[PDB]
RNA sequence: GUUCACCACGGUGUGGUUGAUGACUGGGGUGAAGUCGUAACAAGGUAGCCGUAGGGGAACCUGCGGCUGGAUC
RNA sequence: AAACUGAAGAGUUUGAUCAUGGCUCAGAUUGAACGCUGGCGGCAGGCUUAACACAUGCAAGUCGAGCGGUAACAGGAGAAGCUUGCUUCUUGCUGACGAGCGGCGGACGGGUGAGUAAUACUUAGGAAUCUACCUAGUAGUGGGGGAUAGCUCGGGGAAACUCGAAUUAAUACCGCAUACGACCUACGGGAGAAAGGGGGCUCUCGCUAUUAGAUGAGCCUAAGUCGGAUUAGCUAGAUGGUGGGGUAAAGGCCUACCAUGGCGACGAUCUGUAGCUGGUCUGAGAGGAUGAUCAGCCACACCGGGACUGAGACACGGCCCGGACUCCUACGGGAGGCAGCAGUGGGGAAUAUUGGACAAUGGGGGCAACCCUGAUCCAGCCAUGCCGCGUGUGUGAAGAAGGCCUUUUGGUUGUAAAGCACUUUAAGCAGUGAAGAAGACUCCGUGGUUAAUACCCACGGACGAUGACAUUAGCUGCAGAAUAAGCACCGGCUAACUCUGUGCCAGCAGCCGCGGUAAUACAGAGGGUGCAAGCGUUAAUCGGAAUUACUGGGCGUAAAGGGAGCGUAGGUGGCUCGAUAAGUCAGAUGUGAAAUCCCCGGGCUUAACCUGG
């Protein structure tokens, strides 16, 4: 970077990345466990999954961490698996 | 290529620089050229009057 | 540019006078050469061609004028596009030029001269419909229907002016122009039609050479 | 909203039939109207027409690939 | 957002702007959205110097163009009148 | 951090296309007061021409079939 | 009312002719080059080659009214050595302000055309999306916590920079609490925010969730859009479907399985070439050629790849990795990307200043003040083009001299010159002098706001703070013809003819051709012709060329009927009564950007130019 304000932007941008990418892997860890659960085809411990994650799910969707259209849609796609696995 | 030096008297030899422009010589096979007289190394016709500018030659003082 | 060199052997090139000369002598008597063309030869053998009827036609009315290749091309290209007749357009559009128009009235001995007086800064215009009179020093203005022509307040007292009115008064005064000569003043009334200039110009032999 | 007509050359995929639409496109600079063609692949949900048929398509939002047509209505069938 | 600008046509030391609707990120004199009328700086007194269709100049406020301080003046001096 | 997956550079092998060059070689053209003939144009002195085959320093010749764009009849 | 106006041929095959048919020419045009010459102004244009490599300077900052603060700076208050008017040290106390955390901007504006023959462009539509700033709404903005940059303390490094310990603030970050909308729902219920700052409890700038606009972006469909068949077969995630993933969003975008599809002589595939368009040149038109400057879209940013942050980038002057090159180094390591604006080297036939200012129009930041802006507005260089003006004007004959020709005396240069009388455009000199400026600030008044006559905002007045250009444009005076003409051609095409020299030599030439001792064709002169601050030459496109013929040609013998037939695709197709309305025609509507072209006007003294409909 050749002037001050793109120096500042990129030792901006790694502090913003490490910050969101901990809270990105956040995201992910949180569905493991109801795609986990799914492969065991066990609908106690799915919904005891499914249920843990959707407030990790969209609070991180409200931070930006993913957009709500994706907590929206992993909800959804997950709530029409575990419903349809003997409801 | 070959061009066509025209004009009374040239001062060419091997290793001059010269400018080519189109236009051939009908009488010539195999000549198509015609050597800019005046340009880089090729001098202008010395005792040109009429058509000077045509031979690169200056205006007579 | 314009041409400066000698006028009688101009129109010896067209074998017509040109007005080249103010008429204090006779055309015959200023020249008394003008049966031969200029030059060592001048009138000798070879047929003419359809194109030197046609260039000598155009070369005349451009040199009547005083007006070069390049602005009478432009003219042509006016008349063309114009409505009407174009060789009828063309003959208004150089009548209608306003260092012409100073030597209709009566204020130039020649159009040379009035040439030198519209350029020099000596004629005001006043364009119909404007109330100022603003001062003009380019030729080839187009007057249009109701422009007024005045001298210079400065130069209203030339006497190269005065003598140029005298002079003028033998020649005529056309009927599309009103001139003053106590007030100095005049008033492109209308620009000249067709049947009012002469009739040994053939402008149909100007547009036939503009066409290749 | 976009209907178009043509017949049927071909019903062997899944939920999908290729249509031949023809069109007289006008050589531009000889005058004379040339019949062209383009084969447009449909979606036909039931699999219900063969080829052969005249059938109306509906452009929509794109199915698959090249599918983003739809049957809407079968006014002929095979003779 | 989008402006209610102008942009600079005529000549060199002899301008004349045309207001224009457009986004706010193209050039000047680039892509607009509508042209609603012109402005002659140098100008005479029987002449119409200032033009602007107050229609759509109003259409486009209740819409959310944000006129310039050239522009917003032009019509502040032109409904006076 | 480690490891696996994807992957850029890079490497290897074998082909395709294409430019420049190449001893030598084939025909094409241009150039003079060349050498050998005289094949065609007249019935061009054996009518010419087409396809094909054989032959011959070279134009060309000969056979077979075809044509008149062959004169004399 | 108007946009409705436009079409030329010649030379050259022959002893001669007509036809055929090529070649050549006269025209227009240029981002032009070169040769000779060169006065000025206005307006445009100016690396077409090396997407070659780039020295140096500038091209993206801004906010202290988010925050701790105090490196400089300027003050202010007190210590006053007081050295009596020298003068310093403490203090963020104030104007402010370097670095730092934080926000917004940097995704625009600007450049280039390498790639790209189709994720492109043009035209017409579509649905399954997101959208900072802006407009109009709706519900809020509650209450806590743990850190940390700068600042310290200690190291490492030649530098670039870096490591550790301690640690403070925030509109930085993370819980908890609530949620009109919004999201998921099996529709019973589940889960999800935020932040404060400023002006005198209010208002305002903010922030949060969201709706509808507008704007922008992404996506899709159909039609159109270069050449080659001496490239005919092309495809295996390939064609379609389901489950799942992925995206802001449809979708083989990805994946597992299932089927065996998909494309192609209406040109797939493979190649070569190319940014596309409005437009530009040409042309009577139809066409042909082209895609500079202006505008729209696309793609790219030393080369290959990956992403981050963000509303928006896979980011021109951002990050990471790899590479080539260039540079610094203490040899361990590091730094960089002018296809931004100037400019350099190089390449080239060839294309400019290392300029000024943010005054204007815009853009970024800010409450403002104000700062930034090589966008832009200007200035510089260049006859590169278009347009305009000038280099004088009248009058002047026993028709002077000089040149040239000549029948030796006439002709011609020629009213041309001289002489005489004028004029001062442009340039020069001196004055004067608009407009580009939008009237910021500050003050008053009105209205809204309010608990309030504060504050804030809107409106109405006063006022003059602001001009790079700039010594402006213009206008008025002074002087003196004073400072200002060249280029090509003159056998025919093609306007314009004679001598002298030369002697198939020297040379000319677009073509036909000229030159071999009397050359209108070479070279020089005189005279003339055409253009003119230019004129010629070369390159290039169209024209003439009806010479690819659609408009608008031919095929007995001039080039040209396939050796003949059968026949596939295709093209075309009898009569009569119906139906349909696809083609066809008409009408309406939407769209066909602006500019350009044309018509009618209007402003530059005219014109070029600009401009309204």
């Amino acid at each position: 970077a050749n002037t001050a304000q793109a120096r500042k932007r990129a030792r901006q941008n790694t502090k913003r990345r490490q910050n969101s990418a901990s809270q990105r892997s956040m995201v992910r860890t949180y569905l493991k466990r109801v795609d986990a659960a799914i492969a065991a085809k066990d609908y106690d411990a799915a919904t005891e999954a499914y249920k843990k994650a959707i407030p990790v799910l969209d609070r991180m969707a409200d931070k930006g961490i993913i957009h709500k259209n994706k907590a929206a849609r992993r909800k959804s796609r997950l709530n029409k698996t575990i419903k349809g696995l003997q409801a | 290529v070959s061009s066509y030096i025209g004009g009374e008297g040239h001062n060419l030899q091997e290793h001059s620089v010269v400018l080519i422009r189109g236009g051939r010589v009908k009488d010539l096979p195999g000549v198509r050229y015609h050597t800019v007289r005046g340009a880089l190394d090729c001098a202008g016709v010395k005792d040109r009057k009429q058509g000077r500018s045509k031979y690169g030659a200056k205006k007579p003082k | 540019a314009r041409y400066i060199g000698p006028k009688l052997k101009l129109s010896r090139r067209e074998g017509t006078d040109l007005g080249l000369k103010s008429g204090v002598k006779p055309y015959d008597v200023k020249t008394k050469k003008a049966a031969r063309p200029p030059g060592q030869h001048g009138v000798s053998r070879n047929k003419t061609s359809e194109y030197a009827l046609q260039l000598r036609e155009k070369q005349k009315v451009k040199r009547i004028y005083g007006v070069l290749e390049r602005q009478f091309a432009n003219y042509y290209k006016e008349a063309a596009r114009k409505r009407g007749a174009t060789g009828e357009n063309l003959l208004a559009m150089l009548e209608s030029r306003l260092d012409n128009v100073v030597y209709r009235m009566g204020f130039g001995s020649t159009r040379a001269e009035a040439r030198q007086l519209v350029s020099h800064r000596t004629v005001m215009v006043k364009k119909a419909g404007r109330d100022e009179f603003v001062r003009v020093n380019i030729p080839s203005i187009q007057l249009q229907d109701g422009d007024v022509i005045a001298i210079q307040e400065k130069s209203r007292e030339q006497l190269r002016i005065k003598n140029a009115i005298e002079l003028a008064t033998q020649r005529g005064i056309p009927e599309w122009l009103d001139v003053d000569h106590s007030k100095l003043q005049g008033t492109f009334k209308k620009a000249p039609d067709r049947i009012d200039l002469p009739a040994e110009i053939n402008e149909s032999l100007i547009v036939e050479l503009y066409s290749k | 909203a976009s209907v178009l007509t043509g017949r049927v050359v071909s019903d062997k995929m899944d939920k999908s039939i290729t249509v031949l639409i023809e069109r007289l496109v006008r050589h531009p600079l000889y005058g004379k109207q040339l019949r062209r063609s383009t084969k447009i692949k449909a979606h036909d949900e039931n699999n219900v027409c063969q080829q052969g048929d005249l059938v109306r398509i509906k452009e929509t939002r794109p199915i698959s690939k090249t599918k983003a047509w739809t049957l809407v209505d079968v006014v002929e069938k095979v003779e | 957002m989008v402006v209610i600008r102008l942009a600079r046509g005529g000549a060199k030391k002899r301008p004349f702007y045309q207001v224009v609707v457009a986004d706010q990120r193209r050039a000047r004199d680039g892509r607009y959205i509508e042209n609603i009328g012109f402005f002659n700086p140098l100008a005479k007194e029987s002449e119409e110097a200032v033009r602007l269709n107050m229609e759509a100049y109003h259409a486009w406020i209740a819409k959310g163009a944000q006129p310039s301080d050239r522009v917003a003046s032009l019509v502040r001096a032109y409904n006076k009148a």
